[PDB]
Order: structure tokens, then sequence, then C-alpha cells
């Protein structure tokens, strides 16, 4: 937060906490929009043999 | 069969209890056997039912060549027979219930040999390749499965293919054999289930060297 000081000084007394360790607005701390791509594994029942549905 | 009509009349001549003299119990008689592929002198020749398969190739066919050392493999009972490996076709009779015990069965009794200077996962895919080209096509199992194990067999040659569809073969061919009309998809089936329980190692080294050398 582009906070002065004596802003963040006053507004720690007059909550009684520390504001700057927990804020309430996010900043560049959040992952980005943009990501590789996922593998996401395949179920249980990929099997080639062994696998009749009979069975499961 | 001609072989069964032919000889009917000389039981009837000469009777039944010398015909029955020759063989086991319940393998009674004389068999003709085609000895073929990888012998000194492959021949047509008539012998007692239960003769040793060693005994039977080193009189009358001169040999497997190479020696007996080179032997790699037998198919006894023709195309629809099961192969056997070297270990036990060293003391194996020739007859059905023994053969039987071999997982093999007498079949026509039409020895194909193969020594171990042979590519044997391309010899059971030929096979497979005929049985694909011979069926009627009449029932869904022997006319798709058998198409289906054919490009599985023509890839296993190369190794194209995986560990896991080895065993994916087997289930399929357990879905041919006995759901067909006929025994043409047990026929084409057994040859399969042979090359698989007797050279699954042999498949392994093949696909693992294609990885290699295709990265
Ligand atoms: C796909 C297939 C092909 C066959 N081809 C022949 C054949 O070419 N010649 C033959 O004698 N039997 C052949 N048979 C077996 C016949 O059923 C057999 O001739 C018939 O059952 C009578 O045999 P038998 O004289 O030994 O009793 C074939 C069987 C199958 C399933
Ligand atoms: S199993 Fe016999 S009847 Fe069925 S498709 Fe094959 S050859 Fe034809």
């Amino acid at each position: 937060a582009s906070a002065t000081r004596v802003i963040q000084l006053l507004r720690n007394w007059a909550s009684g906490r520390d504001l700057q360790a927990k804020l309430q607005l996010r900043y560049q701390e959040i992952s980005k929009r943009t990501q590789p791509p996922p593998k996401l594994p395949v179920g249980p029942s990929h099997k080639l043999s062994n696998n009749y549905y009979c069975t499961r | 069969n001609v072989e069964t009509v032919a000889v009917s009349p000389t039981i009837c001549r000469r009777g039944g209890a010398w015909f029955a003299s020759f063989g086991r119990e319940r393998n009674s008689g004389t068999k003709l056997f085609n000895i073929s592929g990888h012998v000194n002198h492959p021949c047509t020749v008539e012998e007692e039912m239960s003769v040793p398969l060693k005994e039977l190739i080193e009189k009358h066919a001169g040999g497997v060549i190479g020696g007996w050392d080179n032997l790699l493999a037998v198919i006894p009972g023709g195309s629809s027979t099961p192969l056997i490996p070297k270990s036990v076709c060293e003391t194996v009779l020739m007859d059905f219930d023994a053969l039987v015990q071999a997982q093999t069965g007498l079949g026509t009794a039409a020895v194909i040999v193969m020594d171990r200077s042979t590519d044997i996962v391309k010899a059971i895919a030929r096979l497979i390749e005929f049985y694909k080209h011979e069926s009627c096509g009449q029932c869904t199992p022997c006319r798709e499965g058998v198409d289906w194990m054919n490009k599985v067999m023509a890839r296993f040659v190369k190794g194209d293919a995986r560990p896991a569809e080895i065993d994916s073969l087997w289930e399929i061919s357990k879905q041919i054999e006995g759901h067909t009309i006929c025994a043409l998809g047990d026929g084409a089936a057994w040859p399969v289930q042979g090359l698989i329980r007797h050279f699954r190692p042999e498949l392994e080294e093949r696909m693992q060297q294609f990885a290699l050398q295709h990265q």
C-alpha cells in the first residue's frame, strides 16, 4: 500500500493491530493469470489388461 | 480325412488289434509326419505314433540345421498348435495326450522347426497374417479380433508397442478362443498364446531396443 508512515502509524494505533502485515487488497503476491498447461493424471481404471467392467 | 479313409481298408484287412498294437493306449497306430523348416532333409515319412520328437528328427529329417544346439523352437502340429521351446521338445513324445500335456496338442503332426538364427516373432506374425487372410468373416470374434491381433502382431515385430500391450494381447486371445462359430478362431488364438507364454522376454527386449533407438 502507498500509505505514508504517519498514516500507517495512526491507523495501526487506532485499530490496535499491525495492518501492513495482513492487508485487505491483493497485490503482486497472487498467482499469474497465465499458467503452464496441466497433465491431469488418469484414474485407476485406465489399465489395458485385467480390467473387465464386470469386476468394477 | 484322407488319411483316415485311406488307412481304414488296411485296418480291416490286417485286423484292428494289429493297428492297435502300435503307440500307447488311446494313441494307437501309425502317423504321417511332415518335417519341414530348419532341417537338413525336410521330408514326409510314416512312423509309429509315440516317437520322441528328437529321435524322429534325428533319424528321418537328417538333423536340425546347425546341429541340435542350434534348435530354438518347434511347432509340432501345424500352424494351429502352440509352439514349444527346446527345453520341452528334448523328451516329448508325438501323440494326442502327451502333446496336450505340453500345452500344444498333436494336430496334424506337421512339424515346423526353427533354429536360433531366425526371427520367431516374425514367423508367428506371418502365421497370424495367414489366419487373417483365411478367415471367412462370418462371426464378429474371428473376423474383427483376428484382424486386430494381426495389427498388434505386426507392431510387435517392429517393437513399436509397449509391455502393457503383451498382457492385453493375451486377453484378446481369451476373447477369440471358445467364442467363435468354428475352430479357426481357436487356431488363430493359440499361436499367439504359445509365443507369448514361451518368449515374453524376447518381446520385452525388442520393445526396449525400439524405445532406445527411437528415443
Ligand atoms: C479352420 C479349419 C480348417 C480345416 N482344414 C482342414 C483341411 O484342410 N483338411 C482336413 O482334413 N481337415 C481340416 N480341418 C478339420 C476338419 O474338421 C476335419 O477334416 C474333419 O473334422 C474330419 O476329420 P477326421 O477325418 O480326422 O475325423 C479344418 C478344421 C478347421 C477348424
Ligand atoms: S471363426 Fe470360423 S466361422 Fe467365424 S469368421 Fe472365422 S472362419 Fe468364419
